[PDB]
């Protein structure tokens, strides 16, 4: 109960699928692959731990 | 600065149909991002300036269209046809941007109002006039203000947001 | 309303009149040229399809809130439409 | 007022959470009726009202006498879902073996309570030692005077089995009812005499 | 004088029918405050309902209201002057200098 | 009729004191002590009293304490359909109205009007109300006034009112832990104050046991109850022919 | 002060005391509502013939009323050998009337 929230819900898992196809929609070069979702987890790690500074 | 957060929003300004489900499985779409923190750079005109150029994204605040008048209701009118269904924001800003501020304001009606749109498809008027229910397809962008002074980072979080069940799940 | 047509179903002479302000009054039935002047007069009533009708819609204005003086609040005004 | 509860479970559970990912791996790409079962129950609720024979009651008492090894709240409801399961799977008459699935669900109901309100294990010790800490100082003190700075520095540290302030305030309201003490603010009190 | 009835920055839709068929949003207290100064007293000795009004008129120069009538954004150039008192006597030095009145920091 | 003659035969019986106590309700087994009390509450006593002054007590009021989810709920379910116009409340709504008699605000041209509440309508009725622990402290003097003399008074924001609602209460509260202490007294397990106890009669506390014989017979006693049809138990009296019988019983003055 | 109907005025409607010129009230131990009204009855004897001016007219009626009461100690009658200020929950000045 020090800093962090969440206990890894599938509701977070389905959301990370949601924003990936969203970023696959704006930057559509028909490349839904590992690198496209690598852009996605790139955002969830920098949104999280904004309090650790 | 803040290129991380200006990138987190442009993906949500396009949205798109989640999945054409066909069968009766109405899946969740249109995720919602909330902000918090107390800068002195007038955080209001940061977010709301995006809203006044983004498509169909209606501005709101704490006063006025509160969580009871966030949906539609029946009111007084002139000498012409009274008891019309005057609306708030969510019955007219369907499938757009609901850019809210002042989250500690009028919370007795607002805390119902945020769950009822995060819950899919129950924007309704459950009054003594009618029991008809309309759609719900709009993203939410929230900015909660902290408690007095600064949010103490050495203290526990959720000392200033009052909804645990709306947030962590 | 801009034109009128009363029929009395005896002579068929549709009496015309100019339309005045928002309140007016129909006339009698013993005023015409054929169905009048006898012991029997056709009793008048209105007609819809023989009465041409126009468009009408009301709106109110305010001020730009930049050319208002430092004093009083702005006030409204009434406007109408005709034609198309 | 409710009959049986259940809790859902959660763990890390790596073989199952991976399997639960496989479900949501699917259902995105590309008899289970929608009306036929609905008319199947709405006929089958009010037309045949089924019976009850001795074939259930003999096993029924055999369950509870080992169960005693609530009282009757559990007994009234345990036949109703036993009746309805007999009403569901065999839309004619009573069943004698419908009760093993009755005792299947309620045995899982009492799995949730292995571990104050319906419990007295803490309440067989809390009323005892609190009935001891009165009689000692009332045999030391010629008066009934007991101030607030003494009681925090007497009973919070004799034993570490009781909470600090969550249950000591409610500890004295029952002594207010049991002809011992009185309340005079967050300070001085007044105790029992002979 | 800072007596904080609702009307410190609003209208409350007082029309008095204005001779049978005229409804007027009568100016409460901002038509006098324009390009001038005001002063109000006793902040902590007030209810809640004035404090929500002083929030709006400070973040924004204008009030806009639709009570039983017309939405209207009328402009206002105001400048308040405040006067309040601490709560617990002479307790400023032995405690925090902040929170010493503990009215909401929306205004501070 | 013969039914008016039926009373004249039935009044000339001999064991009808025991016939009545065995024929109260099939939802309980055993405990003839509690059964003798609720019958006497069901009938009325005397109310006529001294000249020029006090009206004395009209009746007896008997509560029963016990562990919840036990045989306590059965009498409560029994009387409200059996008694003449007797009502039932839980009394948790202790701040708006109901138990506490509380005036309504002005509506349609009248302020200060009287209110409802399942207390002033127990005229020829035996109102029933449970769970005394969970309410506040304000009603605990209010019904304490409603117990001694048969009226209540109110002068709340409007003129004084004196309504004479003669009543007959019957309660079922809860012990302090669910389990009844044995070596101690009931002075600790009553969980009320002192003077309302002496304002009351005795409660006839229901005890329990985990005995290997009494469970099976209560099991057999309960299974014939929720039979679709096994009406083998014979109460010697009906619902109605007991009802007219006590209606013959009320009209004396011994 | 009962409020007006539509074409009426804020008039003055009495309650208990102005009716009871020579009668009876009761204050035993409404413990929660003790601090509410006790500041209105111990100025009926001290400032005898009391009336008030809330949101209306400033008048003063006349009421030479009599008070009896039937107070109730917290438990038994001898809750202590200690004196009456230990026994009742009232304080001195309202008791001293």
């Amino acid at each position: 109960s020090k800093f962090s929230f969440g206990q890894a819900t599938p509701r977070t898992l389905l959301g990370i699928i949601r924003l990936s196809q969203a970023l696959a929609k704006l930057r559509l070069a028909d490349m839904v692959d590992i690198d496209d979702v690598e852009e996605a987890l790139r955002l969830v790690r920098v949104s999280k731990e904004s309090l650790y500074q | 600065g803040n290129l991380d957060v200006k990138k987190a929003l442009l993906l949500l300004l396009v949205g798109g149909v989640d999945k054409r489900v066909g069968d009766g499985m109405k899946i969740r779409g249109d995720i919602n991002v909330c902000l918090m923190g107390d800068p002195g750079v007038a955080k209001s005109q940061l977010l709301k300036a995006i809203c006044k150029i983004s498509p169909r994204g209606v501005y709101t605040t704490g006063k006025g269209s509160s969580g009871v008048g966030l949906t539609a209701a029946v009111m007084k009118d002139p000498v012409t046809d009274e008891m019309i269904l005057e609306g708030g924001a969510l019955v007219l800003a369907d499938n757009g941007i609901c850019c809210i501020d002042e989250f500690d304001k009028m919370d007795e009606s607002d805390r119902t109002a945020i769950h009822e749109v995060m819950e899919q498809q129950t924007i309704s008027i459950s009054k003594a006039g009618i029991n008809t229910t309309l759609n719900a397809r709009t993203s939410i962008l929230a900015a909660a203000n902290p408690l007095y002074g600064r949010y103490n980072p050495r203290l526990s979080p959720l000392d200033n947001i009052n909804l645990p069940a709306a947030l962590l799940s | 309303v801009e034109v009128i047509a009363y029929t009395c179903d005896q002579c068929g002479y549709e009496v015309f009149q100019e339309v005045n302000s928002r309140t007016f009054t129909p006339l009698s039935e013993c005023t015409s040229e054929e169905c009048s002047q006898n012991q029997t007069k056709g009793q008048l009533f209105m007609s819809t399809r023989a009465s041409k009708f126009s468009a009408f819609q009301e709106c109110k204005i305010q001020e730009l809130s930049q050319q208002v003086p430092v004093g009083h609040i702005p006030r409204s005004l009434n406007i109408h439409v005709n034609g198309t | 007022r409710f009959d049986l509860v259940y809790l859902v479970l959660d763990k890390v559970d790596e073989k199952n959470d991976r399997e639960l990912a496989k479900h949501l791996t699917n259902l995105y790409l590309e008899v289970l009726p929608v009306e036929f079962l609905t008319m199947y129950i709405s006929y089958a609720k009010e037309h045949i009202h089924p019976i009850i024979t001795e074939a259930a009651k003999t096993e029924l008492v055999r369950a509870y006498v080992g169960m005693r090894k609530a009282t009757t709240r559990q007994l009234e409801s345990m036949i109703r879902l036993a009746e309805a399961h007999a009403k569901m799977k065999l839309k004619n008459v009573v069943e004698l073996e419908d009760v093993q699935e009755a005792v299947r669900l309620i045995r899982s109901a009492i799995k949730d309570y292995a571990t104050q309100t319906g419990k007295s294990v803490i309440q067989r010790k809390l009323q005892e030692d609190l009935s001891r800490e009165i009689m000692n100082v009332l045999k030391d003190q010629a008066s009934d005077s007991m101030s607030f700075n003494e009681l925090i520095k007497q009973i919070n540290e004799h034993s570490q089995d009781r909470v600090e302030s969550s249950d000591i305030q409610e500890a004295l309201s029952r002594l207010q009812q049991e002809d011992k003490v009185i309340v005079l603010g967050e300070g001085v009190r007044r105790s029992v005499r002979l | 004088t800072g007596r904080g009835s609702s009307g410190v920055g609003l209208t409350a839709a007082v029309t008095t029918d204005r001779e049978t068929g005229e409804r007027r949003l009568e100016a409460g207290a901002m038509v006098l405050a324009d390009r001038g100064v005001v002063c109000i007293d006793e902040f902590d000795k007030m209810t809640d309902v004035d404090r929500v009004a002083i929030h709006e008129v400070m973040e924004q120069q204008t009030v806009t209201i639709a009570k039983a009538g017309i939405h209207t954004t009328l402009n206002a150039r105001c400048s308040v002057i405040a006067a309040a008192n601490p709560v617990f006597g002479q307790y400023d030095v032995n405690r925090d200098p902040h929170q010493n009145i503990a009215l909401p920091d929306s205004l501070l | 009729s013969d039914e008016i003659n039926e009373l004249k035969e039935m009044v000339k019986d001999e064991h009808i004191y025991d016939k009545l106590v065995r024929s109260i309700a099939p939802a309980v087994f055993g405990h003839e002590a509690v059964k003798k009390g609720i019958l006497l509450q069901m009938l009325g006593g005397v109310h006529k009293s001294t000249v020029e002054g006090i009206k004395l007590r009209g009746d007896i009021n008997i509560c029963v304490v016990g562990d919840p989810s036990t045989s306590k709920s059965q009498f409560l379910k029994y009387v409200v359909g059996f008694a003449p116009r007797s009502v039932y409340t839980s009394g948790k709504a202790s701040s708006a109205a109901g138990l506490t008699a509380a005036v309504v605000r002005d509506e349609e041209g009248g302020d200060y009007t009287i209110e409802a509440g399942a207390l002033m309508l127990a005229d020829n009725g035996i109102c029933c109300i449970d769970e005394f622990d969970k309410m506040d402290i304000s009603d605990q003097v209010a019904i304490h006034e409603a117990m001694e003399q048969q009226t209540i008074s109110i002068a709340k924001a409007g003129i004084h009112a004196t309504l004479n609602a003669r009543t007959s209460i019957l309660a079922a509260a809860n012990p302090v832990g669910g389990r009844y202490n044995r070596k101690l007294s009931l002075r600790g397990n009553l969980n009320m104050t002192a003077p309302i106890m002496s304002r009351f009669d005795l409660f006839f506390v229901i005890l329990d046991d985990c005995n290997e014989k009494i469970d099976t017979e209560l099991a057999s006693h309960i299974v014939d109850l929720h039979m679709k049809r096994d009406e083998a138990i014979e109460p010697p009296f009906s619902a109605e022919q007991l009802r007219r019988y006590i209606k013959y019983a009320r009209t004396f003055k011994p | 002060v009962r409020k007006d109907p539509i074409t009426k005025e804020w008039t003055l409607e009495g309650g208990a005391l102005v009716l009871a010129d020579k009668g009876v009230c009761l204050i035993d131990e409404f413990d929660k509502m003790n601090d509410q009204d006790r500041t209105s009855i111990h100025e009926a004897m001290e400032q005898q013939s009391i009336s008030i001016s809330k949101a209306g007219i400033v008048t003063t009626l006349q009421a030479r009323c009599s008070i009896i009461a039937a107070a109730n100690p917290n438990g038994g009658r001898y809750n202590s050998t200690l004196p009456l200020a230990q026994n009742v929950s009232l304080t001195e000045p309202i008791l001293s009337r």
